């Protein structure tokens, strides 16, 4: 729902799955770092009736 | 040293009239839909037709990218607006 | 100098620096306008107006 | 005509904008066209062009 | 200023001159439309200096 | 004005100008520093008349 919303194009951006390490003794921990997609939609309808 | 060497569009002659506000291939209608590009070096879009095919194109020193990305954004609107397909 | 390659370190993976979220950045529209200059109109006070 | 799609859509006001366009225009086309009396003073061959 | 404003780019619309027409009798009168185009700033510059 | 000083020589630090420097992705800042020179000036000058 984007009736209290301007603009034709939305954006949603996607979440990826994260992964688990082990933390062994004295060695530090793995940084992640992830490249996302993002979903787009256009506000591209628009239909009339009239009389 | 990052440079787009082609940046092109192709179309029929009545799809861009109609984008064009009904104007011929050779020139671009201030009114039209690929009006308001920024000039880096003159004229910033082109537009060709040959054979009932027409060709759009972005000027050779006018490849950046806020220019591409205007022409993807004009060519997907004026499309919705005017029920045309933007084929990929 | 700190070229030391001797001692162990403490970053390993990948950081998420800003061109990872390409996604998640907007561009945004302030509602500023930017309007061409006004001309200098002095035309109908140096005639006589009826 | 300004439609309502394009304002409803567009996070500026379109219409002020157009307004305040059109009435500088207008003030434009007096000055412009009482200007354009130079031509009728020189089309006079009275001697007041120099 | 942009501090604390979430975006890398910011877009400011140009305003265009618009058309003065003659109005004739019994003619409606003629409607203008432009194509503006646009000025956009990014943010690209971080600089730092540490000791 | 040393009359009231003791020592020969007097040393006065001087201070450089420190660097600017891009902050790349995934790269830590670079530390600055300078080895600094100094100005001394030494009580060399012992001038006599005498009849």
């Amino acid at each position: 729902d984007v009736t209290g919303k301007k603009g034709d194009r939305f954006h949603i951006p996607n979440i990826g799955r994260a992964s688990v390490f082990d933390k062994l003794p004295e060695t530090p921990v793995q940084l992640q770092a992830r490249q996302e997609s993002d979903f787009y939609v256009d506000i591209d309808k628009y239909k009339e009736s009239s009389f | 040293a990052i440079t787009c060497t082609a940046c092109t569009f192709t179309m029929t002659d009545a799809e861009f009239a109609i984008l064009n506000e009904g104007v011929a291939a050779p020139t671009i209608d201030p009114r039209g839909s690929f009006a308001g590009l920024q000039s880096l070096s003159g004229a910033p879009i082109t537009a060709s037709a040959s054979a009932g095919t027409t060709t759009v194109v972005v000027a050779a020193s006018n490849r950046n990218d806020a220019n591409i990305r205007t022409l993807a954004q004009r060519l997907r609107r004026a499309a919705q607006a005017n029920r045309i397909t933007f084929t990929a | 100098a700190l070229n030391n390659t001797t001692y162990q370190g403490s970053m390993r993976g990948y950081a998420v620096t800003k061109s990872r979220l390409d996604s998640f950045i907007p561009e945004v529209w302030t509602g500023e306008v930017l309007r061409a200059l006004n001309q200098n109109f002095v035309a109908s006070q140096y005639v006589k107006t009826l | 005509l300004i439609e309502d799609l394009g304002a409803m859509q567009s996070s500026y006001d379109i219409r002020q904008e157009y307004t305040t366009e059109a009435g500088y225009a207008l003030s434009r086309m007096m000055d412009a066209d009482i200007l354009g009396l130079r031509a009728a003073v020189k089309g006079l061959n009275n001697g007041s062009e120099i």
